[PDB]
């Protein structure tokens, strides 16, 4: 099987021209990568940007929200927490 | 009884939210924050001649953003606050005793 | 105009358009006081379908 | 192709949103329930579960709701 | 045009190393500038610092 | 320190970007003392740590906020997230296929 | 409402008062043993005991 | 009543409507490069993104990055609790309350 | 190239069988790479069930 | 941020005015959120997708039986003759032959 | 209600109050010719001048 004229010696070379064609292939992207690439880049520096853009707008929607809460500070009456007949709490912020 | 539910929910509610009001009553603010809302609403905002151009710019920009998420357009005071500000902005290159002129 | 104090469903359906656009236009100016860019790739060689079409220039 | 590509900041408009939601919507759908098909999800198969006595009955007529006049 | 992208992909590299560092310098400067604000800051703060137990305005009555 | 070091890596510069050099000196800039730092251990990865008295300035839990390199790539930690995050959602229809191909192999394309 | 016939089926009785949606659900799959037979237990699978939580309380 | 549904529409193929398939597209299968390029990257030591390093730049708030089993699988997750403030005046405000039929300045 | 695959495979079955066996092989490691990517986009379609 | 109660989208979501929840998720949310693809769910494999490539299938072969014909058949002119009276080929282009 | 992916499609709203179930109709045919075109005669196509009638009057 390791040297003779054999089914199994003839499966092994196809074993082979696989590994050897996978090797090609990782020679025909590594030199790709290293020499004819500017495309990782850009997408890179486009990323980036994305990044920025995103949490640009998470935090203006936090802010929004923020918003439309605080409008019910008005609505809020501590007077209300107070019970019958005691007297009202300065941890409901008199 | 229901006035006193919802009143309680809504306490809890700015509580959870880490809120502050004209009544400062926030123990989990930072001093910086709670320095410059105390300003806001108690105090006079300005920036001091210690810092750098650079540094002025940064606070009254920090002013703004504050006051600004703070006061909505509804509300009566905002247009003062952001004209005060823009005064300041104006007036970053210079002293408060110049500042105080034209700002008051 | 859409009366939102009566419908605001309905109202809210009309008007989130200009709500996005304002979203959009809040972010095109940060990025304009703060400088945001990216490095651009170079042009594809088939940016232009047919060799007599123009290649109009954008910004 | 439009972000990364083209260089559009934003490149879905209101309807395109609706239709990225309207998929992540179908594609919860068919995973929550087993076997949903077209009239709850735009899908069409032929090998479909059925119980053994199926019944056929006549729908209800359409609800009488109040109107003037 | 293979001499081009060569010479392309070497000044992208660079490039895309003097961004990064860049936008991170800017990002310090802003944060160093804020460290500056908080230190002048922290003068205002009164002796024994605040209060935290209390309001800090005491707004109406408590009857 | 941190300065030197930071305007010496930045000509010289690593594959993190000097990224904990630029954090260093940032927390180190502050009045107040460096609230976020860098833990140091015998154990072979780096964590980020948070100071226990500006925890209640930071949504967390506790004051590990991880480690300070990202993962290393296994078919194995995949395996483990997708099984986790698949019992977490627990929804009967994923995996189901209401046609396939007819062919002799199992997955036909893929 | 219970009939097939009916659009609402399954589904709560409306009325003018405000009232809780939830409804009782009949016994469909009862068990195999059912100890006790009698009508104390049986009535359970098709109405409860303690009467329908519908009922009104009016301001007027 | 929803799932284990019936077929409700018919299926069809229109005549002479295209399938851009051959015959041995079942032994056809798919592949992407970016396992490969990413171990040349590795071993290479090429430039690496941004995304393996926690920390996020991108903001002046503080954010860091939680990974799903992955460096190219994360989100930024951020770090402070964020305090709110609100220059309101409490108690000003009945909503539930028509105002229109009370008398008085508030009213008008 | 046609020398050394007709010195270890001089007859046609034996062709056949290592062309058999190339072929094998290359679907093979396409499916551990392919196996890889399908568990990234496993997780990534995870996450938005979970959204 | 002028009509909070008409204004649903760009409110919180129903999860933060319950007061109940290394790094925790964030308390307050909006529904504005909804605008954006990349909110919630990750940015992995954005610009990779494109990527993934697969060739045609179309395979240029027709067997050519000449044997079979005796007929010649007509074929079409694709372009001008510009070799010949290229000097006059402006001027004469309008006509027909 | 008026989306066509809700059940309840042109049905009425449903309140915690007793309210008259008749509900406001949109003009879906209108004439060719609607000579005043103001807003005050464009507006009665898709809402009430005077308000929907579903209004309460609360005991308490
Ligand atoms: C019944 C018959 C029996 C059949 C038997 C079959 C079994 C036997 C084995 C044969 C199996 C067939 C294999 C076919 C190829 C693999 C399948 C395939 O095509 O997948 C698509 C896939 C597509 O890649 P992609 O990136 O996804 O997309 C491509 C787009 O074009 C990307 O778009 P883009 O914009 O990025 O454009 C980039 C493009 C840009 O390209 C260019 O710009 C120009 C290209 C070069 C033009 C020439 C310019 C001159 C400079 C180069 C000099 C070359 C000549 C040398 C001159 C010397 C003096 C300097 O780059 C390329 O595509 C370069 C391609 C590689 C060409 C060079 C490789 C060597 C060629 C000779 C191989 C001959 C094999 C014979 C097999 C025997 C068959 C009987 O192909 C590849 O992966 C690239 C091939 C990498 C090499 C693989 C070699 C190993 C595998 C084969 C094993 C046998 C090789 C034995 C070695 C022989 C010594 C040379
Ligand atoms: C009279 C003419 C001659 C008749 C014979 C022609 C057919 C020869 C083949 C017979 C063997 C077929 C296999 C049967 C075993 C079961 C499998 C199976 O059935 O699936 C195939 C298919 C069902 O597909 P499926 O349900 O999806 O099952 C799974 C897949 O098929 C399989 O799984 P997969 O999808 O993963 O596989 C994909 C891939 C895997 O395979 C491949 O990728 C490679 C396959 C190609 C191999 C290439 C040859 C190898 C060459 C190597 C050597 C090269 C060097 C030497 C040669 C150099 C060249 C010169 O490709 C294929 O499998 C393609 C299969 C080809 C199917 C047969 C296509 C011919 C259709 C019938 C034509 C009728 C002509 C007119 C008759 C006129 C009579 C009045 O069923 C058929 O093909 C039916 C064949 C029926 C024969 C009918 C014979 C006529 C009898 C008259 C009856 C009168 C009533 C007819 C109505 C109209 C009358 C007027
Ligand atoms: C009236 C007008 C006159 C003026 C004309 C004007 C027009 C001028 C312009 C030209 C036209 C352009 C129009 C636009 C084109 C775009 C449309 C288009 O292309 O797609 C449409 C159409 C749309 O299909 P689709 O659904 O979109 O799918 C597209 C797929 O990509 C493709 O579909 P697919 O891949 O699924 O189908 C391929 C099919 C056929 O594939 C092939 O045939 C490949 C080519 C091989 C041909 C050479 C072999 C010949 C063998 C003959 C020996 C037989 C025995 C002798 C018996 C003698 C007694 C009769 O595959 C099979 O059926 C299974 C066969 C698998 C084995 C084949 C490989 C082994 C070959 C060796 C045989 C060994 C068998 C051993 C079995 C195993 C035992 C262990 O495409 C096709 O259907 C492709 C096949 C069309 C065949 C037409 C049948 C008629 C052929 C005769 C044509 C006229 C002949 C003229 C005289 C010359 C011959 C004497
Ligand atoms: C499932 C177990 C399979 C066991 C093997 C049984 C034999 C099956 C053989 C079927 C395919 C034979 C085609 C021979 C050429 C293969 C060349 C090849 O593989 O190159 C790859 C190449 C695709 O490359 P990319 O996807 O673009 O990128 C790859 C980068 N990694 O493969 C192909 O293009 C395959 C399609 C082209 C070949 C089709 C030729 C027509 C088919 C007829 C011959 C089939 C004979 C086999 C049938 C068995 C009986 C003889
Ligand atoms: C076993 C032996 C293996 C041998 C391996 C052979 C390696 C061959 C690698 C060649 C790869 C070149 O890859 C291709 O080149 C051209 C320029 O040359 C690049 O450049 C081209 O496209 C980009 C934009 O799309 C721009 O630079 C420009 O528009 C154009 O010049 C392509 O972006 C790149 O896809």
């Amino acid at each position: 099987a390791i040297k003779g004229p054999s089914v199994p010696h003839s499966i092994l070379f196809g074993v082979g021209a696989g590994c050897c064609a996978y090797a090609g292939y990782y020679l025909y992207r590594a030199m790709r990568l290293t020499f004819f690439d500017t495309e990782s880049v850009a997408l890179q520096s486009r990323l980036r940007y994305a990044e920025k853009q995103k949490l640009f707008h998470q935090e203006l929607d936090r802010e929004l929200a923020a918003g439309h809460i605080a409008s019910l500070v008005a609505e809020y009456d501590p007077v209300a927490t107070r019970l019958p007949f005691q007297p009202m709490q300065d941890r409901y912020r008199v | 009884k229901i006035l006193r539910d919802r009143n309680i929910g809504l306490f809890n509610l700015l509580q959870h939210h880490n809120f502050a009001g004209l009544s400062v009553n926030n123990a989990k603010l930072s001093d910086s924050q709670r320095v410059m809302w105390t300003d806001l609403v108690q105090g006079k905002p300005d920036v001091e001649d210690k810092l750098s151009v650079d540094a002025r710019e940064m606070k009254v920009d920090m002013y703004e953003k504050l006051f600004k998420q703070a006061a909505d357009l509804e509300n009566p005071c905002r247009m003062p606050g952001v004209a005060y500000l823009r005064c300041l902005r104006d007036t970053l290159t210079e002293t408060q005793s110049a500042r105080r002129s034209s700002c008051l | 105009s859409a009366q939102a104090r009566i419908d605001p469903q309905g109202a809210a359906t009309k008007c989130v358009k200009w709500f996005n656009e304002w979203r959009q236009c809040a972010w095109d100016q940060e990025k304009m006081v703060k400088g945001y860019n990216y490095i651009e790739d170079r042009r594809a060689r088939k940016h232009k379908p047919y060799i007599g079409a123009p290649d109009l220039q954008y910004s | 192709a439009r972000y990364c590509y083209r260089g559009l900041d934003h490149p879905f408009t209101l309807n395109e949103m609706k239709d990225f939601l309207f998929k992540l919507r179908e594609q919860y759908l068919v995973n929550k329930y087993e076997g949903i098909q077209f009239p709850f999800v735009f899908r069409q198969f032929n090998r479909v579960s059925t119980p053994g006595t199926l019944e056929v009955h006549t729908s209800p007529a359409l609800q009488q709701q109040p109107h003037f006049h | 045009q293979g001499i081009k992208t060569v010479y392309a992909s070497c000044r992208y590299r660079k490039l895309n190393e003097r961004e990064i560092i860049s936008d991170r310098y800017t990002w310090l400067h802003e944060r160093m500038l804020e460290d500056e604000v908080e230190r002048v800051l922290l003068e205002q703060v009164p002796a024994g610092g605040f209060d935290k137990t209390r309001p800090g305005l005491l707004l109406g009555p408590s009857t | 320190d941190e300065g030197i070091n930071l305007m010496k890596c930045t000509k010289n510069p690593d594959p993190s970007f000097c990224a904990k050099e630029f954090v260093a000196m940032r927390e180190c800039n502050r009045p107040q003392g460096p609230h976020l730092v860098l833990s140091s251990s015998p154990s072979s990865p780096p964590h980020y740590e948070l100071r226990p008295e500006v925890k209640h300035l930071y949504n967390v839990d506790s004051t590990d906020l991880g480690s300070a390199v990202a993962p290393v790539r296994s078919k194995e930690q995949l395996d483990r997230v997708a099984d986790s995050l698949k019992a977490d959602l627990n929804l009967p229809g994923y995996g189901h296929i209401p046609y396939k191909w007819e062919s002799l192999r199992p997955n036909p394309g893929a | 409402n219970s009939s097939i016939y009916d659009n609402r089926n399954h589904e709560a009785v409306r009325h003018p008062w405000s009232t809780d949606a939830r409804t009782f659900h009949p016994n469909d799959n009862p068990e195999a043993d059912r100890i006790n037979t009698q009508y104390s237990n049986m009535v359970s699978d098709s109405f409860p005991e303690g009467g329908f939580s519908d009922a009104p309380r009016f301001s007027s | 009543s929803m799932d284990h549904g019936m077929q409700y529409s018919s299926i069809y193929w229109e005549t002479s409507h295209r399938t851009y398939l051959p015959f041995w597209a079942s032994l056809t299968q798919k592949f992407s490069w970016k396992i490969m390029d990413d171990q040349i990257r590795s071993f290479l030591r090429l430039p690496k993104p941004v995304t393996t390093e926690p920390f996020v730049f991108s903001s002046g708030s503080p954010y860091i990055r939680r990974y799903f089993g992955d460096a190219d699988i994360s989100v930024p997750v951020p770090l402070h609790a964020p305090a709110h403030f609100a220059f309101v005046p409490t108690g000003t405000v009945s909503p539930w309350e028509e105002t229109g039929m009370e008398t008085g300045p508030q009213g008008a | 190239v046609n020398a050394f695959v007709v010195k270890h495979n001089p007859d046609l079955r034996l062709q056949f069988v290592a062309f058999a066996s190339f072929i094998a092989t290359h679907m093979a490691i396409t499916k551990e790479f392919n196996d890889m990517y399908q568990r990234l986009v496993d997780i990534t379609s995870l996450l938005e069930l979970q959204a | 941020p002028f009509m909070w109660r008409q204004r649903a989208y760009c409110a919180p979501v129903p999860s933060a005015f319950a007061s109940q929840q290394g790094v925790r998720k964030p308390l307050l949310r909006s529904n504005s959120e909804s605008l954006s693809v990349f909110s919630q769910i990750p940015d992995g494999l954005l610009g990779h997708t494109t990527s993934v490539t697969m060739g045609n299938s179309d395979i240029f072969f027709l067997p050519k039986p000449s044997n079979l014909l005796k007929i010649a058949l007509p074929a079409f002119v694709f372009m001008p003759n510009l070799t010949i009276f290229t000097r006059a080929f402006p001027f004469y282009a309008h006509t027909s032959a």
